[PDB]
């Protein structure tokens, strides 16, 4: 035959059990069912974005018929998937193809009507072997739907549809348009319960109804391109793979020990000024003692909801895994850890911490970004410094943040290069720089520092963040921002805030310095921000903190020059004296620091002067510092 | 007793693209 | 590379499909630059590497592995969301210096044995 | 009333080229109503006014709201009432010259609703 050749019946898969359970879908299989049974057009399609079960809606149906769960007419149907790659797979001469595809036409025809013709990926019909001597299937196929012989399942995509199928339009009305809906929370639920027997039964391990039930809430939760219940089902069987490699080797802890000390033992071979072997020591004993409390209990035998939090963790990239000990230790500590960047401004060095404890904790607003957040306080105060100290914490990095300073934005225009062009235009296929790295990392820090400069209507932008966090390029997508930590930084009335930080407490501040800034923005925007704090310059024990952690910095810069140096106490004194001015806040302390240090400092290393390893004081002159070598 | 073979007949397009301008 | 005639890619495809049904689940198959796996046999009507591999990948029987560039990925992958969504996104990282050092420490060997020289690991 | 000469002449109201020139608001979208120049992306679909009238000779065509178009459309509409035929991206020509152009606007509304009280029709 040629059915034997070309096509792969579903029934015998189902009745050889071999096909998933498929479950719900009821009115579209209904609905399939209607327009089989017709006079002609016996042809629907299902039209659906990809990932929603059209493939599980065809083979449910051919479960269906296996236990006679359907209306009498379709009993002993044998419901046969095509292989159009088949069919074209060995036409090199003219005139095979369409012998091919004829032979199948007079098989079909022969079978009495007793076929149900599946073709998955109906897009692969036109252009099915076209050339110069084009027949195409399509216009093969098409008085044979036209006339209702051939019962043809159509199953394709959206975006497809129109593409190649709707650009030709004496075949889409052979068809007929089955909207396949994306399910609900619930209805996904119900899927995974008989795909959780399935998978259960194949990686040896167990999944609990609450791993169920968090995977298809969390998935719906965290997961901008792909569908339910696609990514529900990948993250049940990426779960049970993590958990059979568990179960087969060891725990990952062991794994990371382990590889870990093989990789320290490789480096200290290939150290043959040192400062390993600590390290070493310290994995070895470590995994040693984790190794001893492995033995112990002889680390998992089923699949939880905290391990669909460590795969959907190790998927986007959002802290969703709950907290070990280490990270949930350095968490309480937000606000002393802040003050080993940014001393003083306990204000929103507090609020911050608050901002992502109520992150971690769970208690986020999950329609609105984490941190909404305005700062405002006078220049170098440590604004942008709070915010990459947000970025160290948060991912132990510097510069691994999204820094957009709006001091190029001074124009209505720029919006456009935050969002993309629209299409037809110059760089469409571009996108916007903010939501395609916001599309690759949604986890993140937005900043915008200096954000005053801006044309006053850059920011209905944000007021789209911040109400719900979904920003739509050139592209037409949408880049959901509810994982977001979104932060601007100005200056609107840092002559007030110098002027009246003392003499008026913060409460008053913050609101005169609000009504300044409701002068300067619009209700729409202000409303929207959570918290907006007030900054207050830096006094004489924050300057030598900063003075203090800027030597540090410079004598870590100087180890790998090689240079220990020492300072006299007077000589930070003599600092603090010389970088003192309430006007400017920390910077002209910096650079009075570069000056009156670094310049004899260059200027005796350059000397040929200096050997590495001797002890370098900063010792003071009458008015200047100089290094002395001993 | 040749057999003429069906081709692949490889084929192209272009595409534009605009440029808006603002006026001041 | 040996098709112009019709169907002799997908020939090729289709046999090599059934080879790795054949070997019953015992060959991992990696696929370097599948960017340019989506435009591979775009001849008019013809299927591409997409509408062949597509059937086999989401049931599970074939193990392909692909490796490819971040914007050859927007360009070539994401805008064809079927085959997008058929992998696993694995963002992987620039390595921080710390272990880019440890990496060079490895790869010290290799060098070594090419050039007959030795490296300064400072 | 243009609704009521297209279902008078066709007896259908959207048995005319309705053009709605207010999504004409960019200089180039003339390739929307004329069509695209050879070797571009949707070369072989045409025009829609273009196609429209070579299918059909005689047909109601009504640019809906002229005055909010990009004037560099009214060359177009210049080519179309000097003589009745029009150059489409395909090289092909065009007869007009059996078709009713109208065209609509409100550009005197202050005026008009001020002084049609006082006024006869030729002032
Ligand atoms: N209602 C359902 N009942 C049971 N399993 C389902 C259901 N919907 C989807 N599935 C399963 O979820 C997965 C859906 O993948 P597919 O439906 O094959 O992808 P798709 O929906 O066909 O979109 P394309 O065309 O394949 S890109 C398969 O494992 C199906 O078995
Ligand atoms: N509390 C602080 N702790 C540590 N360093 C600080 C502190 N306040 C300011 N700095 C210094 O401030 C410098 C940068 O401050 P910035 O935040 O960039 O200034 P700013 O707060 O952005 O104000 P403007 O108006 O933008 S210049 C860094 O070099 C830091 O050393």
């Amino acid at each position: 035959q040629a059915l034997k050749k070309y096509t792969i019946d579903l029934t015998e898969r189902a009745e050889q059990g071999k096909l998933d359970p498929v479950i719900g879908r009821d009115e579209e299989i209904r609905r399939t069912i209607q327009v089989l049974q017709r006079r002609t057009k016996n042809n629907p399609v299902l039209i659906g974005e990809p990932g929603v079960g059209k493939t599980a809606i065809v083979e449910g149906l051919a479960q269906r018929i296996i236990n006679g769960e359907v209306p009498e007419g379709l009993k002993g149907r044998r419901v046969l998937a095509l292989d159009m790659g088949a069919l074209v797979a060995g036409a090199k001469y003219r005139g095979e193809f369409e012998e091919r595809l004829k032979g199948v036409l007079n098989d079909l025809a022969k079978q009495e009507g007793n076929v149900i013709l599946f073709i998955d990926a109906l897009h692969t019909m036109v252009g099915a072997g076209k050339a110069d001597g084009a027949m195409d299937a399509g216009n093969m196929l098409k008085p044979a739907l036209a006339r209702g012989e051939l019962h043809c399942v159509g199953a394709t995509t959206l975006d497809e549809y129109r593409q190649y199928i709707e650009k030709d339009a004496a075949l889409e009305r052979r068809f007929q348009k089955v909207f396949v809906a994306e399910p609900s929370v619930e209805d996904t639920i119900a899927i995974l319960r008989g795909l959780k027997e399935r998978y259960e039964l194949h990686h040896h391990v167990q999944i609990t109804d609450p791993a169920i039930v968090a995977a298809a809430t969390l998935s719906h939760r965290y997961i901008a391109d792909r569908q339910l219940p696609d990514k529900a089902i990948d993250l049940i069987d990426e779960a049970a793979s993590s958990i059979r490699m568990q179960i087969d080797s060891k725990p990952e802890e062991l794994d990371r020990l382990d590889r870990r000390i093989i990789q320290l033992k490789l480096e200290q071979q290939a150290l043959m000024l040192d400062m390993l072997n600590e390290e070493l020591s310290d994995k070895e004993r470590q995994y040693s003692e984790l190794e001893e409390e492995w033995k112990a209990e002889k680390l998992r035998n089923k699949v939880t909801d905290a391990e669909i939090a460590e795969v959907l963790a190790r998927w986007t990239g959002i802290p969703v895994s709950r907290m070990m000990e280490s990270e949930r230790e350095k968490l309480l500590r937000m606000e002393q850890e802040l003050h080993h960047r940014v001393i003083g401004q306990n204000e929103a060095v507090d609020a911050v911490s608050n901002a992502i404890r109520r992150s971690r904790a769970g208690l986020a607003d999950p329609n609105r970004p984490i941190g909404s957040f305005l700062f405002l306080g006078p220049t170098g105060v440590g604004k942008t410094e709070l915010c990459k100290a947000l970025a160290n914490f948060m991912f132990d990095s510097d510069e691994a943040m999204v820094r957009i300073d709006m001091s190029e934005f001074m124009e209505k225009h720029s919006v456009s290069r935050l969002v993309g062009a629209p299409p037809g235009y110059v760089g469409y296929e571009e996108g916007g720089y903010l939501t395609e790295a916001v599309r690759r990392r949604p986890y993140s820090v937005i900043l915008l520092d200096a954000v005053e400069k801006a044309h006053p209507d850059v920011f209905n932008i944000l007021l789209q963040v911040l109400d719900d966090g979904r920003l739509t390029d050139g592209q037409g997508r949408t880049v959901d921002f509810r994982n977001t930590v979104v932060i601007m930084t100005s200056n609107l009335g840092s002559d007030l805030i110098q002027e009246r930080f003392g003499e008026l407490d913060y409460a008053h501040m913050k609101e005169l310095v609000l009504g300044v800034v409701s002068h300067n923005f619009r209700p729409e925007f202000i409303n929207r921000i959570d918290e907006v704090v007030v900054f207050h310059p830096l006094g004489e024990q924050h300057i030598a903190s900063i003075a203090q952690i800027q030597l540090k910095r410079l004598y870590k810069r100087l180890e790998e020059r090689g240079y220990e140096i020492h300072i006299s106490d007077e000589a930070l004194k003599l600092l603090s004296e010389n970088g003192y001015d309430p006007v400017y806040g920390a910077r002209p302390l910096k650079r009075a620091i570069q000056q009156q240090i670094e310049n004899p400092l260059a200027q005796q290393i350059l000397s040929g002067e200096l050997v590495p390893g001797k002890v370098i004081r900063l010792e003071v002159n009458e008015d200047r510092i100089v290094a002395v070598q001993h | 007793a040749a057999a003429a073979a069906a081709a692949a007949a490889a084929a192209a397009a272009a595409a534009a693209a605009a440029a808006a301008a603002a006026a001041a």
